[PDB]
């Protein structure tokens, strides 16, 4: 079993160990810092799970994929939530995190991953469920597209990553996952799960 | 090649009907004869009745295939949305592949077909006569994704095609109808029927 020391392998192991100085150096040598290992884990997943906030802030501000899903669908927001780390959750949300992204096996969002028996539960879960409940209502209904969207029906809006639009109606009773939005002059339905309260960092 | 949906009673006068479906908002399924449209809740039992005038030949089967209704969508295979496909719920210990939209409930002889040429998914059951002193053969169906499922049907309407076939695939009968998998069948039926009677100047009450 050969231990790999290539630039991506180093960035990942460094992010897990908490070697900020090494992380700041090895990142410019890696072709794509958002690229994962064989289990779908990226440097950000490692930074978040191991609780290295300084690396979390660095990687995210660098432009690393904030919504990277491991083999089981876990994104950095699911990982921050499982740690009941409201501060990292708030930061990731402000950095374009997909609030409605679900894990594959169970169809659980980040808010569901919070640990009841661990400290900081109430504050972390109430913050994440709050964003899920207030998105498209708060900040004058302003949300951002975190992915491109090609319409399948006439009453649907095309979206481009980063697109800023206003939510006219959520219709939480009839088709919970589809929201009536306004982008530029046009109006249509958009999928809620592709949307964020804040856009991605380019 | 697009799957054909044209009604074909054929030599055995093949009929597809639905027992008195509750007009109630509580109903898990309802069938609209006026619109030839079935409204169903995700993963709930929907009993469909089959009738024939004379028994069909030995080895006769009944296939159920979903197809997109609109011409601009018809070449796309009707499959389950990625999310419900990867989910544990209704996928643990099932005979049905996790990607199939239509399931048959309570029949060990059902077959889940994935055509290697067309990519079309369907489910086939052998033809069985009605019970002694009964008029119909009941097949229990389940629709495993909502019409609104992003990545799957993605709000696009569909047709359900029921075809009575020979063992070699030759068509003996065919009946199709629109399918709608929603949270409120009863409410959605009433709304659609009211709009249709108004638009088509149909005399009512």
């Amino acid at each position: 079993m050969r231990v790999k020391f290539n630039p991506l392998a180093l960035l990942l192991d460094s992010s897990l160990e908490g070697e900020f100085d090494l992380v700041q150096r090895i990142i410019y040598e890696v072709d794509d810092p958002s690229l994962p290992n064989d289990e779908g884990i990226t440097a950000l997943h490692n930074a978040v799970c191991a609780g290295h906030t300084e690396i979390v802030k660095f990687l995210v501000q660098f432009g690393v994929n904030v919504n990277a899903a491991d083999s089981d669908g876990w994104t950095p927001l699911h990982c921050a939530a499982s740690c009941n780390n409201v501060q990292v959750c708030k930061f990731l949300v402000e950095s374009g995190a997909a609030v409605f992204a679900m894990t594959y096996s169970d169809m659980q969002t980040a808010a569901d991953k919070c640990e009841e028996m661990e400290e900081g539960y109430t504050q972390c879960s109430q913050f994440l469920y709050g964003v899920q409940e207030k998105m498209g209502i708060m900040n004058k209904g302003v949300i951002y597209a975190l992915w491109d969207y090609e319409p399948q029906n006439d009453d649907e809006l095309p979206m481009k990553e980063g697109d800023c639009m206003t939510i006219i109606h959520r219709e939480d009773e009839d088709e919970i996952e589809w929201w009536w939005a306004r982008l530029n002059d046009k109006e249509g339905y958009v999928p809620r799960n592709l949307l964020g309260l804040y856009p991605r960092i380019k | 090649v697009i799957p054909s949906n044209t009604d074909y009673p054929g030599p055995h006068h093949f009929e597809v009907t639905f027992q008195q479906s509750s007009t109630a908002k509580s109903a898990t399924w309802t069938y609209s004869p006026l619109l030839k449209k079935l409204y169903c809740q995700i993963a709930k039992t929907c009993p469909i009745q089959i009738k024939v005038s004379t028994p069909p030949p030995p080895g006769t089967a009944i296939r159920a295939m979903p197809v997109y209704k609109k011409a601009e969508h018809v070449t796309d295979v009707v499959k389950r949305c990625p999310n419900h496909e990867l989910g544990r719920d209704f996928n643990e210990g099932q005979s049905a592949p996790a990607s199939h939209l239509i399931r048959v409930e309570g029949n060990n002889l059902s077959q889940y077909v994935d055509d290697p040429v067309t990519g079309r998914q369907s489910v086939v059951v052998p033809y069985e006569p009605p019970q002694v002193g009964t008029e119909f053969t009941t097949i229990l169906y389940n629709f495993m994704c909502n019409s609104s499922c992003v990545g799957g049907m993605n709000r696009r309407p569909i047709l359900i095609i029921i075809t009575l076939e020979m063992r070699d695939g030759q068509v003996l009968g065919r009946r199709s109808f629109e399918g709608r998998i929603c949270a409120c069948p009863g409410r959605d039926r009433k709304a659609d029927e009211d709009h249709y009677r108004e638009a088509e100047n149909l005399y009512f009450q």
